[PDB]
RNA sequence: UUCAUAACUUAA
RNA sequence: UUAAGUUAU
């Protein structure tokens, strides 16, 4: 036994403590990226073919360097001889020693690798793409092995939470230099394979955490100088880790050395096209697909997603001041102006306006409107601003003083409160008590709420996985009608709303719609097809009842942005709201049996059904820019016949510069919005629905690809998993045959009912237990690496019995109620929410007797189903509202407000 | 503003709290 | 009784809004904190001690209300 | 007709804020560019003659605007006046660790380019 | 200072 | 169709 250990030591003199007992194989759980004729996926397997040998340094202390012996077949042993000999000169190849030891009577081949770390690059990727708190020993061991954090750092509660513990980003960033060194080693390894004429597939499990490669059992020798390394699955799986660990941080320093100071970039520099190309060639040299630094040169929406993904990573190196609107000097009437003639996007690269006039005789109303909405005119004339309250980029201060608007406490209705107390309410020991109030805020609320955008981080997505997901997501929206419409076909819900900055200083939205003729609106819409119009978004505090001390803010887009967006999206948005029985239930009424129909649709054909629901933490703030761009591309797929390739790009660029990374007009000062979604955007609810479906599909893809193929008993599912890996990482073109099959698979086992952010899923319970479909655990993992948030399981829910509906959907509970001769599902809210609305109002004018009676009828309609609740205290809430209606009429078809059968008709199946 | 002030004092007298009653008499 | 202190807290902060209390940042910042704590309070021990403290702010400046 | 009133008001707004634009500083910035196209985020950084600093607490005041003068954006700034959250004039000597609780934070600091 | 979308009720 | 109000995101 000692002789075998001596031969493992080899020529190098290093102490090697054994891991096995009798020089036998070692069994560990490791993540492997595997694809063969049987099994295809990225999951953990059993590695029982190696015999690790931990190295003992001076003073007998253990170090991070292992000796592994694989002892494969004799035929494979000779194959590794030729490949290693052609690659021993490459510094990126781990040292190999070949020897044969007499374990048995006969000669036994052995292959030994020297100085390998405990974990590979696949272990790091899997630990972060399949994160699970508690069961995260591998990630913790990796973090402390490379001095990212101390062993006691995990004693702190919620150490992994991005929101609760923002310092976790600093710990993860300590792995950036190690990851960047691995990227450089891979390029060196690929060059050696290409020069030696070696063809093979590079996988993460074959690369050490030091960047060394040690597996050559699947390489085929060819003519030297014509080697073809395959790095589709390698780079694509590693992409979310590049921005999580901030691998390219060293590129910001001089000579890419962290010790040296930062590069002093020229302050006027904005192009950075050559720098992006150099970065791509340095780290992604063998990425086969063409990369366009500027997305204006892309071929289709799929190419935009591919190229914008690389721009997200590369934009983290360039100075923040180089992004945003690009301005120049133009001469009109002899008076020079500063206007925006372009835009430098962090994702779309540099975009230049086409219709630019250096000299103009006069301004028509169309261009007069455009110049006013331009942030260039306002920001140039403002003063320099340095705000230390928030980490968001500050552009300028338009006003000589900072606004400190506050939130007033809500008004009280003493008449209703006395009546409720007189009727036996608000007593101690009762299950119904006030929990919703109009919480007050101080003068720092407006800027403190805006600072929540710090949760938005540059996220680089798995591009091969994302490109397949958008095909499945687009299937959910194939039953809709979309396209551009004329100005006279636009329907405006309310013209008495704010027109946004700076247009709110002269009139409401009614003034501008009346001032511009249909020709002017159409001309402005055609202008956005060739030019980018940056706008300014105003931030206002939301004065509404809530159960949380959190301040609410609403973003108000300018009239220029919302007018052109309506002509581009309203046809599709109206079609979505007018469709019944689809996955997206926006526009479906909950009255007249609509709630029952919605629940029956989601219960369609699931054989072993359980109900599941979740919520997105900081959804409007932590949404990655890649997913927001993806949502716009899906909505723009209905313009295949009305818009050209360039027209669709500029429309996307306009949205990215208006509701994604636009200027923010908060408290008299201009700021830069890192990303997320704007509440006041015309497509906010529908864009969030696309984002919701994408995460659900991504969770299902990850769940199926992370399960053991051998353990799957169903032949159809195993074949489905094998083709799923094949479509993501082996085919660059869309396989519509498989997209339909996967979409049909999701509709059968993962039927879901989705609104903007709330979602209810009726999934196959048996499949979920085997990992065949997504579950709560898969959603948490997806949100960790693709959304930069941690979703606690306490915030989600699971329902086992379908007799009672979803536990929580759109702030409504569900119960089965008999109605005449059949059982139906009726939505009822929290009794505290209903009572709080009546007790507290937001205006003293609303306290008037005439206004309350109309106000109380609507509340009684919502509170009517509470009468069917088994709890007697819940049922009395509607009776109290009914009785209060008598008193209002006492002191003031009319009788229809009581005799509650009027409210019965609001929930009967017939309309 | 007279109506709002006079109704608030009714609630304070209705609460019947020793600490609340102590300060209101001290200020009176 | 527990509902009454939150009931009285809302109106007590409301009357200070038009008394130009928010004109001073120091007074409004602590008044808002006291008022919000009563609404989120769950135990009756601490519910009163913000109630008496917040009312004392109104009596601090007599000019507002003629007692 | 509303066609003209909004046109006049919006045209006035464009012309009424040329005080800090087309000045001597802004001309130099454009010429150095190889095409005359520059990012918007750098114009206030190199052309504005007045800077506003919002200081939330005394700890940040020492590290940002200590003394009567300080440097920012590769330029020298001279502190002119300091006001509190109530827009009241605050003397420079009043800012201290002991007097910090008596100050109506945040503090707004106005400076002029040297 | 007070956004977007959807449903519903009320009154003309 | 216009106005107002409520709930919903
Ligand atoms: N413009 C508005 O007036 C507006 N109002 C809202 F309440 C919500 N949104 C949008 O929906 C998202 C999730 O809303 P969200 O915060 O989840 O709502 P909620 O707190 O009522 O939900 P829940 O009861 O399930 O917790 C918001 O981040 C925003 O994108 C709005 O645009
Ligand atoms: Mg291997
Ligand atoms: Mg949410
Ligand atoms: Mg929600
Ligand atoms: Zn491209
Ligand atoms: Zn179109």
């Amino acid at each position: 036994a000692q002789s075998f250990l001596n031969r493992v030591c080899g020529v190098s003199a290093a102490r090697l403590t054994p891991c096995g007992t009798g020089t036998s194989t070692d069994v560990v759980y490791r993540a492997f990226d595997i694809y063969n004729d049987k099994v295809a996926g990225f999951a953990k397997f059993l590695k029982t073919n190696c015999c690790r040998f931990q190295e003992k340094d001076e003073d007998d202390n253990l170090i991070d360097s292992y000796f592994v012996v694989k002892r494969h077949t004799f035929s494979n042993y000779q194959h590794e001889e030729t490949i290693y000999n052609l690659l021993k000169d490459c510094p990126a190849v781990a040292k190999h020693d070949f020897f044969k030891f007499r374990i048995d009577g006969d000669m036994v081949p052995h292959i030994s690798r020297q100085r390998l770390t405990k974990y590979t690059m696949a272990d790091l990727v899997y630990a972060l793409r399949h994160f699970d708190e508690g069961n995260c020993d591998t990630l913790k061991e990796i973090l402390v092995t490379y001095n990212c954090c101390d062993d006691d750092y995990f004693n702190k509660k919620d150490w992994y939470d991005f929101v609760e513990n923002p310092d976790i980003l600093r710990v993860y960033a300590n792995l950036g230099e190690r990851v960047r060194q691995a990227l450089l080693k891979t390029v060196q390894f690929c060059d050696a394979m290409r020069n030696a004429g070696i063809v093979g597939v590079l996988t993460l499990d074959n690369q050490d955490l030091n960047g060394n490669w040690y597996d050559f059992g699947d390489f085929i020798q060819t003519t030297p100088g014509s080697g073809v390394p395959v790095v589709d699955s390698y780079y694509s799986l590693l992409m979310p880790i590049l921005t999580l660990t901030r691998a390219l941080t060293a590129e910001s320093h001089v000579d890419t050395d962290l010790t040296k100071p930062y590069i002093k970039w020229d302050l006027l520099k904005y192009d950075f096209t050559e720098e992006r190309l150099k970065l791509f060639d340095r780290y992604f040299k063998y990425w086969d697909q063409t990369y366009h630094p500027n997305c204006v040169n892309c071929l289709d929406d799929r190419c935009i997603l591919h190229c914008a993904n690389f721009n997200v990573l590369f934009s983290t190196v360039f100075p923040p001041t180089s992004f945003g609107p690009l301005v120049r000097k133009i001469f009109v009437d002899g008076v020079p102006f500063v206007v925006s003639t372009g835009y430098h996007f962090r994702e779309l690269g540099v975009v230049h306006n086409q219709d630019v006039n250096l000299h103009s005789s006069r301004l028509s109303f169309k261009e007069l409107l455009v110049y006013a909405a331009d942030p260039a005119m306002h920001a140039a004339s403002g003063n320099l601003l340095l705000d230390k309250r928030t980490t968001c980029f500050s552009v300028a201060a338009l006003t000589n003083n900072v606004a400190f608007q506050t939130v007033k406490p809500g008004n009280f209705n003493k008449d209703f409160y006395d009546f409720a107390v007189s009727k036996g309410f608000f007593k101690e020991g009762s299950s119904v008590e006030l929990k919703h109030f109009f919480f007050a805020q101080d003068g720092n609320a407006a800027i403190s709420d805006y600072d929540y955008y710090r949760y938005n981080l540059p996220t680089m997505c798995d591009i091969r996985q994302l490109l397949f997901v958008v095909e499945v997501v687009d299937k959910y929206f194939d039953c809709y009608d979309g396209g551009c419409i004329n100005a006279n076909q636009v329907i405006v819900n309310n013209l008495d709303k704010s027109a946004g900055f700076p247009f709110n200083k002269w009139g409401k939205a009614r003034l501008y719609y009346d001032s511009m003729s249909y020709e002017d609106q159409d001309a402005l819409f055609a202008y956005t097809k060739r030019n980018v119009i940056p706008t300014i978004t105003q931030m206002n505090l939301k004065y509404a009842i809530s159960a949380k001390n959190r301040a609410r803010t609403v973003a108000g887009v300018s009239i220029c942005s919302t007018m052109t967006n309506r002509q581009f999206h309203q046809k599709l948005l109206k079609s979505i709201a007018a469709t019944r029985g689809a996955t997206v239930v926006i526009g479906t009424s909950k009255f007249y049996g609509g709630w029952h129909n919605m629940l029956k649709t989601v219960y369609s054909d699931v054989e072993n059904p359980h109900l599941m629901g979740w919520d997105y933490p900081k959804c409007d703030r932590a949404m990655p820019n890649m997913l927001r761009i993806m949502a716009s591309l899906v909505l723009a797929r209905k313009h295949t016949t009305c818009c050209s390739l360039s027209h669709r790009f500029y429309r996307l660029a306009n949205e990215c510069a208006q509701v994604l990374s636009e200027m923010v007009m908060c408290g008299g000062s201009l700021y830069v919005k890192p990303g997320g979604t704007s509440s006041g955007d015309a497509t906010t609810a529908y864009a969030n629905s696309v984002f919701n479906i994408c995460q659900a599909v991504t969770a299902n893809v990850n769940a199926l690809l992370s399960t053991d193929g051998n353990k799957i008993a169903d032949k159809y599912v195993r074949n489905l998993q094998h083709r799923l890996y094949e479509c993501l990482y082996r085919n660059r073109d869309v396989d519509t045959d498989f997209v339909n099959e996967f979409y049909a698979y999701l509709r059968k086992h993962f039927s879901m009912m989705i609104l903007s952010d709330d979602a209810v899923v009726c999934f196959n319970s048996t499949y979920a237990s085997q990992g065949l479909v997504a579950s709560i655990k898969n959603f948490k993992s997806v949100l960790y690496y693709q959304n930069n948030v941690f979703m606690s399981e306490a915030k989600c829910w699971t329902e086992t019995d379908l007799t009672k509906g979803p536990h929580e959907f759109c702030s409504q509970h569900t119960m089965l109620v008999k109605q005449g001769d059949d059982y139906v599902y009726l939505p009822y809210p929290d009794p505290s929410r209903i009572l709080g609305a009546g007790c507290f109002v937001d205006d003293i004018v609303k306290t008037d007797g005439t206004l309350m009676i109309e106000r109380f009828v609507s509340l009684a309609i919502d509170a009517y189903p509470l009468t069917k609740h088994p709890n007697q205290e819940y049922a009395d809430v509607f009776h109290l509202y009914l009785q209060y209606i008598r008193k209002l009429h006492d002191e003031l078809n009319t009788s229809r407000y009581w005799e509650p059968e009027f409210y019965e008709a609001m929930y009967t199946p017939h309309t | 503003t007279s109506a709002m002030q006079t109704m608030l004092f009714t609630m304070l007298r209705k609460l019947d709290n020793d600490a609340l009653n102590n300060i209101i008499n001290n200020a009176r | 009784k527990m509902s009454d202190v939150k009931c009285t807290s809302v109106v007590l902060l409301s009357v200070l809004q038009q008394l130009r209390v928010e004109s001073s940042s120091k007074l409004w910042a602590q008044c808002v904190q006291l008022h919000n704590d009563i609404l989120l309070a769950k135990d009756t021990t601490e519910a009163f001690e913000k109630m008496v403290s917040l009312l004392s702010v109104l009596l601090s400046m007599q000019g507002a209300v003629d007692i | 007709d509303k066609r003209a009133k909004v046109t006049s008001a919006m045209q006035t707004m464009l012309f009424t804020m040329l005080r800090k634009l087309d000045n001597d500083a802004l001309n130099n910035i454009i010429n150095n560019a190889r095409d005359g196209c520059v990012p918007l985020n750098i114009i206030p950084l190199t052309t504005a003659a007045k800077l506003m600093v919002v200081i939330p607490d005394y700890n940040t005041y020492k590290n940002t605007c200590d003394g009567t003068t300080f440097t920012y954006a590769s330029a020298l700034w001279e502190i002119q006046q300091v006001v509190d959250a109530d827009s009241k004039i605050v003397q420079l000597s009043e800012i201290s660790m002991d007097n910090s609780p008596n100050l109506a934070w945040p503090l707004i600091v106005t400076a002029l380019r040297a």
